[PDB]
């Protein structure tokens, strides 16, 4: 499998993109940063050129006017009609995430004080899942050449440290995967940048999000809520694979 | 001359709050420059759990020299401890004393033209609070926290039910230290808004007050409604914590969001506390050294009174991802979005102030400017984060770490500066030598811009907030970011030495108004520094 979901050296972009809600972020992110790019550089233009322009050598009596009704108009307006046209477009994708959708696959997922449960309730399957040096894989959340061995055996490198995890949670590719998250202790946050989801584990609640995966790959997450020492250090793995492979996975969690 | 302490005079109790507030500033600086130390290189090199078996002294000591990973244990404690000191620090105990005690007891009742405030011996009792609650904050540090270590790792905002469950008595400590400088504030506020109200010169108008008087003013109020709401939030832990409790522990049938709902509800207009008077400042520096009055000035009280009232009913955008309805977060997404219109609009005021001027790049107009410059690529950052699909993937990231620095933290410290030099002079009978003045200004400008900016492309990428440690790939814009953060610190270092030398052997002042007759308010119109009692 391909690692797709992960930070790249000296990145500025976004991780890359793999479901339809990501595109939409990806898209919308686009769209508001060509708008207040143009707003920054049209503010720092004026302060730069009212400085040239007005500085006291080349000004030597200053105006004394404090209004200017046709330009209070229109640079108020103008910004009420920037954030309609946002507006109008973000709150459908806004939509298109919050609404959850039918499940093909559904994952129940608690965060703990440092690691991740998951329940496969459909195939009552169910697992931890553990960051590849933290003390349960013998490890104490730093790089040393056992920890790099481990990365190798499980299928990553040294360049993974932080983000993989002794087990994965597995899902086919091109179905409708429902999450639903909460927390065991203290609250966590699950999130895959690659999917365009983040979810608070709160301890009391259980609340959803969805995805759907459109390519096969490796793709991380990071704890997002600080939840105390090892915050830093209960990473998510996704492994989106096919149907057949997928079913293979399942088959062996079988108990026969 | 500990007669300094015991004083009611507003202007000694304003001297006494801005190098009190200067004094933790640099406390909480240096925290962010060991913070840095750690985040320049993936890997855990400082803040190794080995430094433990050694004394309180030598541990510390060994702490700011890098050991090799094989020979670091990382300790997260002591990273979230920092943290969470850092921000306690600054939103507490730093920039509103600064801003709020320090120019407003100072300047505000200069400006209305009253003697001094209201209830003077309550302004000394509101430093005292200030103090004590200081006082508590650092010895948290030192108390025995979570894990077995000392100090309590759980952020500025005490999310429970980690903030419930931290062990030992440190984030009791912390809890008191918060309701100190609520107490402190309140009383300040009680002060400017009766003063504010009942001891206005004859003649001065409500529509002839100065616009840093009414920042201070608007401020007073936000703090009234604001303040207690978190005092009830922070008992409430302290209950969940000793007095069997279960407001926020699901066991008891409580709510760990209650809180965040709670907490937000003060910790938003908590921002616009810390920036009003920035607002204030800058629009009385940019009136004098463009020499022309300040436009709009109606539209400026308005929109201040607009945002202060507004900050009340957006505080869930902090909340997008804690498990908020489709319908509550469409709500506050426009209802945050409303704000962002008068807030953004001042930016072009204070730019059509400029616009037909006489300008001088003197040292606090190049704060003013340089306010403005960061404050608008902060506040553009604010509406990407508004929309809450597209906060979805920045929430908790550094993307909102740079977005608040830009135009909150960078906001109040440029504000901060502007004030200094515009009325060093005035408050000292000293002048700053101007030369380091403005090499203050660029060193602090391209620092703080090698800071933060890296900080949005680290967001992007995904990298999370409170991490003591960080995938190998965010390495190079973290490097970058500690670069900067080196160089504030010595700007910061080198402007405590502009200090220094302006207040031992600065050039003397011997002009009432030091600057031009544009510079038109009260003080102006008073010796440098002004009498004992005035008016
Ligand atoms: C000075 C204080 C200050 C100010 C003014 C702002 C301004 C704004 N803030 Fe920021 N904010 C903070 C301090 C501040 N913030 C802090 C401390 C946090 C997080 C604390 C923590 O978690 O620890 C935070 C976090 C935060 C979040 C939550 C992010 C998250 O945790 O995921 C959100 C979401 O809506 C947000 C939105 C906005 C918006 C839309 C504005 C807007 O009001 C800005 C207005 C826009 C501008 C100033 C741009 C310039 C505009 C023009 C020149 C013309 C106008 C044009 C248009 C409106 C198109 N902020
Ligand atoms: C006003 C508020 C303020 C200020 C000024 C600063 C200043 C700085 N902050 Fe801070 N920061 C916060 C508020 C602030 N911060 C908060 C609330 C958090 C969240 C904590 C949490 O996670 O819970 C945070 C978190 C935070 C993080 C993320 C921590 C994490 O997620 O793990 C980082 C990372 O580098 C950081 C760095 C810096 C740096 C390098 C500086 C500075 O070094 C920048 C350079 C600036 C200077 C050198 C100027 C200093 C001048 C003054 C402070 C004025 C003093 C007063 C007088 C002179 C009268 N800060
Ligand atoms: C959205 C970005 C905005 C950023 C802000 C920068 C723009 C500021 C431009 C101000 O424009 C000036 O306004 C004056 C007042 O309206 C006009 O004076 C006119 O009116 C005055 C009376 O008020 C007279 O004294 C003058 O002679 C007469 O020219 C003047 O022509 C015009 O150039
Ligand atoms: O106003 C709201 O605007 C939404 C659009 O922003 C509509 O959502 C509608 O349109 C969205 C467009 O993507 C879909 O996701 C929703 O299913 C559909 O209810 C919704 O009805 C309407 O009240
Ligand atoms: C006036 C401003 C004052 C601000 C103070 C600034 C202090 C600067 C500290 C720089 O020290 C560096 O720290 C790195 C650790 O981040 C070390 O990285 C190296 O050594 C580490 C082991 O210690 C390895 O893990 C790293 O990969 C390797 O790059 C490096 O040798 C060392 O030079
Ligand atoms: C770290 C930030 C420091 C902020 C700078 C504050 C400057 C104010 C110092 C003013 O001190 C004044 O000095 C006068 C004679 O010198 C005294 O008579 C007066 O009583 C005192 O108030
Ligand atoms: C811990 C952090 C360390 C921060 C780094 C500190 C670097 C300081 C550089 C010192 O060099 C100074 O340069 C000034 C500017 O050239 C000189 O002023 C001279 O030049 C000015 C020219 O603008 C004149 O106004 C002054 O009167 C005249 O003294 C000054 O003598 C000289 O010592
Ligand atoms: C961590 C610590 C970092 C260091 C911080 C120190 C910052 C403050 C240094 C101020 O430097 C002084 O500036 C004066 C103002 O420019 C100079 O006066 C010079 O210029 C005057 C104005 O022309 C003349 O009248 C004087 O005689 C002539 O000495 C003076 O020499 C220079 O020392
Ligand atoms: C491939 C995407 C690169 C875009 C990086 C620019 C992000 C900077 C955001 C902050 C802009 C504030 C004006
Ligand atoms: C389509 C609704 C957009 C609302 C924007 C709020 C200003
Ligand atoms: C091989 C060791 C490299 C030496 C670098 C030491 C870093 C010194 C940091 C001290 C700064 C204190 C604030
Ligand atoms: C007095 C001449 C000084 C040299 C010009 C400096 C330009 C000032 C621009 C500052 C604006 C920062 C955003
Ligand atoms: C890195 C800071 C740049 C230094 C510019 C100094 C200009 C002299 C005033
Ligand atoms: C690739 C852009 C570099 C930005 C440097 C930070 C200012
Ligand atoms: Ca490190
Ligand atoms: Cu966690
Ligand atoms: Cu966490
Ligand atoms: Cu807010
Ligand atoms: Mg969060």
């Amino acid at each position: 499998l391909e690692i797709i979901g992960r930070p790249q050296p000296g990145g500025t972009g976004f991780q890359p993109s793999a479901s339809p809600v990501a595109t939409q972020i990806h898209w919308l992110d686009g769209f508001i940063l060509v708008i207040i790019a143009a707003i920054t550089i049209f503010v720092t233009l004026l302060i730069l050129y009212a400085v040239w322009r007005f500085h006291e050598k080349r000004n030597k009596v200053p105006a004394r006017f404090t209004h200017n009704s046709p330009l209070e108009i229109a640079w108020t307006i103008v910004p009420i009609v920037i954030l309609v046209a946002i507006g109008a477009f973000s709150l459908p994708v806004l939509f298109n995430q919050q609404e959850i959708p039918e499940a093909d696959v559904t994952v129940k997922v608690t965060g703990y004080q440092w690691y991740w449960g998951y329940e496969y309730p459909d195939e009552e399957i169910s697992f931890e899942s553990y960051m590849i040096g933290s003390p349960a894989t013998g490890g104490d959340n730093r790089m040393s050449p056992e920890v790099e061995q481990q990365l190798i055996e499980a299928g990553y490198s040294r360049d993974e440290f932080l983000l993989a995890t002794d087990t994965a949670m597995v899902v086919p590719v091109n179905k409708t995967v429902v999450v639903q998250v909460t927390g065991a202790d203290v609250i966590h946050s699950w999130t895959v940048p690659a999917f365009g989801v983040k979810q608070d584990a709160v301890p009391g609640r259980l609340a959803q999000l969805w995805f759907r995966a459109e390519r096969e790959g490796i793709f991380f997450g990071q704890c997002s809520e600080l939840c105390g020492i090892s915050h830093a250090y209960m990473p998510i793995t996704v492994k989106v694979v096919s149907e057949e492979a997928y079913a293979a996975w399942l088959e062996q969690h079988h108990h026969h | 001359f500990t007669r300094w302490f015991m004083s009611t005079n507003h202007k000694d109790i304003g001297v006494l709050y801005l190098f009190t507030g200067g004094l933790v500033g640099l406390i909480s600086v240096a925290f962010t420059v060991y913070m840095r130390m750690e985040l320049m290189a993936p890997g855990v090199q400082f803040m190794c759990a080995e430094h433990l078996e050694s004394g309180l002294v030598k541990g510390f000591f060994q702490s700011l020299w890098p050991s090799a990973v094989e020979n670091c244990t990382p300790n997260g404690h002591l990273w979230n401890v920092m943290i969470t000191g850092h921000g306690i620090l600054m939103m507490f105990f730093v920039v509103i004393p600064a801003l709020f005690g320090g120019f407003g007891n100072y300047f505000m009742p200069l400006h209305i033209g009253a003697p001094d405030m209201a209830f003077p011996r309550m302004n000394n009792l509101s430093y005292w609070l200030y103090v004590a609650g200081t006082s508590l904050a650092v010895a948290s540090l030192f108390a025995p926290g979570g894990n077995g270590q000392l100090g309590s790792g759980i952020g500025w905002v005490l999310y429970p039910p980690l903030s419930t469950s931290e062990s030992g008595y440190s984030t009791d400590l912390a809890i008191f230290a918060v309701h100190l400088s609520g107490a402190s504030s309140i009383l300040g506020a009680i002060n400017m808004i009766t003063t504010f109200l009942n001891m206005r010169a004859p003649g001065m108008t409500m529509h002839k007050v100065p616009l840093f008087a009414w920042s201070i003013f608007v401020t007073a109020w936000l703090i009234l409604l604001a303040l207690p709401v978190l005092a009830g939030a922070i008992t409430m832990l302290l209950t969940d914590r000793n007095f069997g409790t279960t407001f926020f522990q699901p066991s008891g049938g409580g709510d760990p969001v209650l809180y965040q709902h709670i907490l937000w509800f003060f910790g938003h207009p908590e921002v616009y506390i810390i920036v009003l008077p920035a607002f204030g400042i800058v629009s009385h520096v940019i009136a004098t050294f463009a020499k022309k009055p300040i436009f709009g000035y109606l539209p400026m009280v308005y929109a201040m009174v607009a945002i202060g009232v507004l900050g009340f009913v957006v505080w869930a955008h902090h909340m997008y991802t804690a498990g908020l309805s489709l319908t509550q977060q469409s709500y506050f997404m426009m209802a945050t979005m409303v704000i962002a219109v008068p807030t953004g609009i001042k930016i072009f005021s204070w730019i059509a102030t400029m616009w037909g001027g006489s300008i001088e790049l003197k040292t606090p107009m190049l704060w003013a400017l340089g306010f403005l410059f960061l404050f608008t690529v902060g506040g553009v950052t604010g509406i990407v984060l508004s929309q809450a699909s597209v906060d979805r993937y920045y929430h908790d990231t550094y993307y909102v770490v740079a977005h608040f620095h830009y135009v909150m933290s960078l906001g109040a410290v440029f504000g901060i500066f502007a004030g200094i030099y515009f009325w060093i002079g005035k408050m000292s009978g000293r002048q700053y030598p101007e030369w380091a003045g403005k090499l203050h200004f660029w060193m602090m400008f391209v620092g703080a811009n090698l800071t933060f900016f890296p900080q949005h492309f680290l967001g992007r990428q995904g990298m999370p907030r409170r991490y003591i440690d960080y995938p190998e790939a965010f390495a190079t814009w973290n490097f970058v970011s500690s670069l900067g953060a080196f160089l504030s610190f010595a700007s910061f270092l080198f402007f405590l030495g502009v200090i220094f030398y302006t207040l031992t052997r600065g050039a003397r002042v011997t002009a009432n108004n030091y600057w031009n007759e544009h510079a038109d308010t009260l003080e102006w119109t008073l010796t440098s520094p002004p009498p004992e009692h005035t008016f």
